[PDB]
């Protein structure tokens, strides 16, 4: 029950967005899903429907990325106006803010248990703050420049982040760097333990990467090798993500098109036209047999999998 | 197929054999017989554009022009949102550029020389090409004492950012730096070889030795030896560091590069980038007013067409005329320059930076007059309505006829809109054209090249209005009144003057000779804390970020020592951080005040000046013309004279200006007070005193009568008998 | 999810007005409402958030009427200054105006195709006009005097106008002319698609006619018999629309209270406290469950609906 993928027509094309899209994620537990766009605003929608539910307006510049507990209650959001914005999902209303970054926050995290998120921003730092209280608590360094996306492994002892550097890199709560990309890497993705099977065929932790190189690389967190780099993307790479199983990989570049890979071949399955014009953001549902893909063309399609 | 095989050829041959040559013809010749020898040797092979790119593929594919435009238009939306944002528009040949300095950066030792006039956007394109590629960008910079051992610091410094660290750099630079006869040595050296012996001598040869152990080490392959090592920095070199050279288009400048240095023409790639051609003024013309409302549904083509860009559609239409004169405007001034050298006078160089800010400025004042006039419409419309509701229902009727004259002016003026925005565009086209171009040039060249903006306009039917003087349009009375309150001298070029240090896109220079602008510039802006200083004064380092970050304006004498430290401010070159604009100097980061403006002044008024400042900041003069001299010529001999005439004559101009001031002030008062009431006219009781005490107080206009008669009957023992000396000593200051 | 019907109190009440109010409308896509006025200006209103977004200006006169583009992006409105005038919602200025109406505009209309627009003023003439270049392509005529709004049909092929001589007239582009109105005809409004069954079980085209004379009547557009006749209204009818289902009918008089008519039991079922002054037009959201008029008091209101 691992090889539902999507495929065209889209189940939902949702037009409501004034202005690009920068994330969109489900929620855990609700059948919906909630996005951010350059307008300073994140908007709510019941996927199943494709019906709208609501606005949480309150930001001021671009919100670029949002992130939820498993718990489904406190939803993070990061956005150009320096600040980051702890809303509950219940209420509908800002929990708090905290303030502290030297400059534009690209990316946030909330934990998995829900008690601290982590934070990247232009300033080449990373910030961990406190979920109840929005106190810093920690300042990881090292990045020469811009932190363009961070993203903690499962448990959440260990941290991984891309950065305009190439170097993607990987501490404990420096134990790695990987540094062999040929440009600039936008997205990562922790892979997920039903995978340590499959890659034993294609072939830790494991960890992806994507880059403007218009390739996608697994690579062994442990040891930092790079284990294999997927190459077909005819633009620059913004999202990868595994298939609930471990047996296929999502990817989103900026060629207008989403790709479905077996990995285990090490080839390209499935191509969808997914919108006309650059795709920022995906995400796939947990159990549900839908995906979700974000455009900068004010757009967002619910694609149906069979 | 065979035929793909003959596209890449061709695009090789058009990308080796045209990329260096200087005229049209030569171009024309090399495409023609590249077709022939297509013909002959292999009897949609040819389509025109000759494209290639691997932007949509991951690998090198044709590409067709729509959606490379689009594309680089998104990624050029990115690149605003990432360094820089600054408005950047597509037209066709820069796309070619583009893709030409991406070739070359994807070649190893990927040098390129770049042929190009000053302001034609040959380093941010490359910056912009860079940034896609995975290029960081560095640029050097030039300070006061720059001397060989500072750029000794930065080579040294980058090349161990590209050998050890290995991350893949990119250098653009111009001759700013490269005047120095122990700059260019180097340079010989590094494009030939990619290494320079007896530059990294002393414990900098340790500690590089040391950060190449560690560099060898993350790449993967043992080195324990200091000639190998270094062997192995001198391959991380080649295979990493690029370098742009931009230089302007002088042919004795290339003769002596080709002599001083055979490996920067022999080892670089050659573009001859040039300046923009009639087709690219057309383009950015047409797509930069694109939004603007310039559609005349009833315009009528002549029968001659003056063709200063061919291609042309055969018929016409209106923007395409508007965006027609807007290439003879540009090609106006060169053949003015053309005229200036051959009489023997000093030209300023032209450039495409000149064009834009001409456009930018025809949208600006099109945008603000267009504005004003229908607001202004507006209040005649509500004010007719509010007169005819007291004409629908004695004191009224005096009321009524009071305001007889009031309503037939405004009646008056209502039915003419029309024509009001019939000759909105050419108004605002020849004064964006005055404002742009006009900047170095005295009276009678000023009054030539209008006269032929006339004659061509006038040949082409665009409709505009003749019978308003240019000072008139572009300022009213408040702000003329402000400027002869702040030492302004009253005549019409130092008029002219005050709208270019007024109304601008780009920051200024003053040519004057006798320093009375420097008054009149410290005196004009004195309410917002004007200071001033120098290039020269050691104190302007600490001047220039105390003027930038509260945001006091900055007054800045002899540019002929000009720093190039101000170039960011010139282009500004401005970030957001979200609530905060920040701008780089080289040495430090500032912040900048929203309302901020230099002052850059020339004292020397027949100085050359280097293309780097004339394609990135506008002129104006402070000149001297006959009836100029005239006015202060009179005044002078007049107050030798007659004390008690030349006191009453002050009085009497004066006591002009304030009630004219008064007059406008009551006309402003009756239209807005009258609008700004809905309870019908005649019902308000406390209305009816005010709307005809204000009626009342306009019987100044015979006070002002009166001393207009007395100025102009007195004037005769003045201008009866001065007049031939004036015109005289005018004439004799001249010869 | 066919049946949400206004209830008070308003959710939102606008009134950062210098002058009464002549149309307001939703954005087709975007989450804006957008409303017209004597004082020649057109205001921006988010809906969602009743925060002031911007004003537009241009015009020189009282604008009688506003459209929007099915894409969302060509707006137009017209004015009492004799000018049409086309503007970018994505840029807000003026792309051009318009010119050649002898006497005052009342309405205009953008075809659902989004290529013309047509457009009704004083001189009894209809005016088709080619958005993109500005040229009048045709003219119809023939009726008699103040034609007061024109409103086309969802396919464009017929359209419908009103006027002071009582009488609508509808042609393709005289096929009908439904003369036996009591008073002058003041509004009109095709009618959906979604209340074709329930018209069709309460007795096409089918096609509305609100009027001056208190009642507002229901057409048959090929015959042009009157279907029936609603009646209660206390004052003139300034604005009739269908429900998005097709089930009710919204409409609007200045008898300063905005009612609910059940046709299929020909009777009013719920009537809101409207304004103080008289109400001057109303628009019902094809999706959100929100509802606007804006009256000539210098409010503009915002029902919520249950
Ligand atoms: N095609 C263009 N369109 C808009 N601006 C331009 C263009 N070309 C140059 N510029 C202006 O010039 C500045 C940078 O020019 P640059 O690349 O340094 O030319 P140069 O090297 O000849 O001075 C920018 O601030 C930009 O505003």
């Amino acid at each position: 029950p691992k090889e539902w993928i999507p495929r065209p027509p889209e189940k939902y094309a949702l037009s409501g967005h004034r202005s690009p899209v920068t994330r969109v994620i489900f929620h855990p537990v609700f059948s919906v899903m909630v996005s951010a766009s350059e307008d300073a605003t994140i908007k709510v929608w019941d996927y199943e429907t494709g019906d709208f539910e609501r606005t949480l307006k309150g930001h001021t510049d671009s919100v670029q990325d949002i992130s939820f507990d498993h718990s489904g209650k406190l939803l993070a959001s990061c956005s150009a106006d320096m600040t980051i914005k702890l809303w509950d999902f219940q209420g509908f209303e800002c929990i708090r803010t905290m303030h502290g970054h030297d400059h534009n926050v690209s990316s946030v995290a909330i934990m998995p248990n829900g008690d601290h998120i982590v934070s990247a921003s232009r300033d080449k730092t990373i910030k961990m703050w406190e979920v109840q209280t929005g106190y810093c608590v920690k300042t990881f360094t090292g990045h020469r420049e811009w932190v363009r996306m961070v993203r903690p492994n499962q448990d959440g002892t260990l941290i991984a982040s891309c950065s305009n550097d190439q170097t993607v890199r990987v501490w404990v709560v420096c134990k790695a760097e990987l540094r062999e990309h040929e440009h600039v890497v936008e997205c990562i993705s922790w892979a997920p333990e039903s995978s340590y099977s499959s890659i034993s065929e294609a072939t830790g932790p494991f960890l992806l990467s994507g880059s403007r190189d218009k390739t996608i690389k697994m690579w062994d967190v442990s040891t930092g090798m790079c284990l294999m780099t997927l190459v077909g993307h005819d633009n620059w790479v913004r999202g990868v993500l595994f298939h609930s199983g471990g047996k296929f990989i999502l990817s989103c570049a900026d060629d207008k098109t989403l790709r479905v890979w077996d990995y285990k071949n090490k080839r390209c399955m499935k191509t969808l036209n997914a919108h006309e014009h650059f795709v920022t953001s995906l995400d796939f549902h947990k159990t549900a047999p839908y995906v979700v893909t974000g455009s900068v063309d004010q757009t967002v399609k619910v694609w149906e999998c069979r | 197929p065979v035929e793909g095989l003959i596209r890449i050829w061709a695009h090789e041959a058009l990308r080796l054999f045209q990329d260096r040559l200087v005229e049209d013809e030569e171009r024309r010749w090399t495409d023609e017989n590249i077709d022939t020898v297509a013909l002959k040797h292999f009897p949609k092979a040819m389509s025109r554009p000759i494209l290639y790119s691997n932007w949509l593929s991951k690998d090198y594919i044709p590409v067709d022009q729509e959606e490379l435009r689009d594309y680089v238009k998104a990624r050029l939306k990115v690149f605003y949102e990432e360094e820089l944002d600054v408005p950047l528009v597509l037209f066709n040949e820069v796309l070619d550029h583009v893709l030409r300095i991406d070739r070359i950066f994807r070649q190893p030792q990927g040098h390129l020389l770049l042929i190009g006039v000053s302001g034609a956007g040959k380093t941010t394109l490359s910056r912009f090409v860079a940034w896609m590629n995975g290029l960081s960008v560095y640029q050097i910079k030039v300070h006061r004492k720059y001397t060989g051992e500072d750029f000794d610091e930065d080579l040294r410094t980058v090349l161990r950012r590209s050998g050890c660290k290995n991350e893949k750099i990119a250098f653009i630079m111009d001759e700013s730096n490269v005047l120095d006869s122990g700059f260019l040595e180097r340079m010989n050296t590094l494009l030939a070889n990619g290494e320079v012996p007896g530059l990294f001598e002393g414990d900098e040869y340790a500690t590089l030795m040391t950060q190449c152990k560690e560099g060898a080490q993350k790449e993967g392959l043992m080195l324990d030896s200091h000639e190998e090592l270094y062997k192995w920095f001198t391959s991380q070199v080649i295979r990493n560091l690029h370098v742009v050279f931009t230089m302007n288009p002088s042919s004795e400048g290339l003769k002596d590069r080709a002599a001083t240095s055979p490996a920067l023409f022999n080892r670089c790639v050659l573009n001859w980038f040039g300046d923009w051609s009639t087709e690219a003024l057309y383009q950015v013309g047409k797509e930069f007013t694109s939004k603007m409302d310039l559609e005349k549904p009833n315009y009528i083509v002549p029968d001659y067409m003056p063709v200063v860009y061919d291609k042309l559609p055969q018929p016409p239409s209106h923007r395409e005329a508007i965006v027609n004169s807007c290439v003879f405007v540009h090609q106006t001034l060169h053949q003015a320059n053309a005229r200036l050298a051959k009489r023997g006078g000093r030209t300023m160089a032209i450039t495409p930076r000149h064009y834009l800010d001409f456009i930018n400025h025809y949208a600006n004042l099109f945008h603000e007059k267009r504005s004003e006039l229908e607001e202004q419409q507006m209040h005649l419309n509500v004010g007719l309505r509010k007169i005819k509701e007291t004409v629908d229902q004695n004191r009224s009727t005096a009321l009524l006829k009071s305001l007889s004259a009031e309503r037939e002016r405004w009646e008056k003026t209502s039915e003419t809109f029309k024509n009001q925005m019939s000759t909105i565009a050419g108004d605002c086209l020849l004064s964006a054209a005055f404002i742009a171009y006009a900047g170095y040039f005295d009276q009678q060249m000023r009054q030539n090249l209008f006269t032929t903006w006339s004659h061509h306009l006038q040949q082409a039917n665009i409709q505009f209005r003749t019978d308003i003087a240019r000072t008139e349009y572009l300022s009213n009375a408040d702000e003329r009144l402000r400027w002869q309150a702040s030492s302004l001298p009253a005549d019409d070029l130092c008029t002219e003057n005050a709208i270019m240090l007024k109304r601008f896109n780009r920051y200024p220079l003053i040519i004057d000779p006798s320093g009375q602008a420097t008054e009149f510039i410290m005196n004009e802006y004195k309410d917002r804390k004007i200071t001033r200083t120098s290039f020269l004064d050691d104190a302007f380092r600490k001047n220039l970020e105390s003027a930038l970050r509260f945001g006091n304006p900055l007054l800045v004498q002899d540019v002929e020592s000009y720093d190039p430290v101000l170039n960011p401010v010139l282009n500004r070159e401005v970030r957001r951080t979200g609530g905060r604009v920040l701008i780089t100097l080289g040495d430090q980061d500032i912040d900048l005040s929203p309302s901020f403006v230099i002052f850059l002044s020339t004292r020397d008024p027949t100085v050359e000046f280097p293309p780097d400042l004339c394609s990135r900041v506008t002129f104006v003069n402070f000149t001297v013309t006959r009836s100029s001299l005239q006015s202060q010529c009179l005044n002078e001999v007049l107050k030798a004279e007659r004390p008690d005439v030349d006191e009453k004559r002050s009085d009497l101009l004066k006591l002009q200006g304030e009630f004219q001031l008064r007059l406008r002030q009551l006309e402003k008062s009756l239209l807005q007070a009258l609008n700004e009431v809905k309870g019908r006219i005649l019902d308000d009781d406390t209305i009816i005193t005010t709307l005809e005490n204000l009626k009342r107080e306009a019987a100044e206009v015979t006070r002002k009568v009166e001393e207009t008669d007395i100025v102009m009957q007195e004037v005769e023992t003045v201008s009866q008998q001065y007049l031939p000396l004036s015109t005289a000593c005018s004439s004799i200051y001249f010869t």
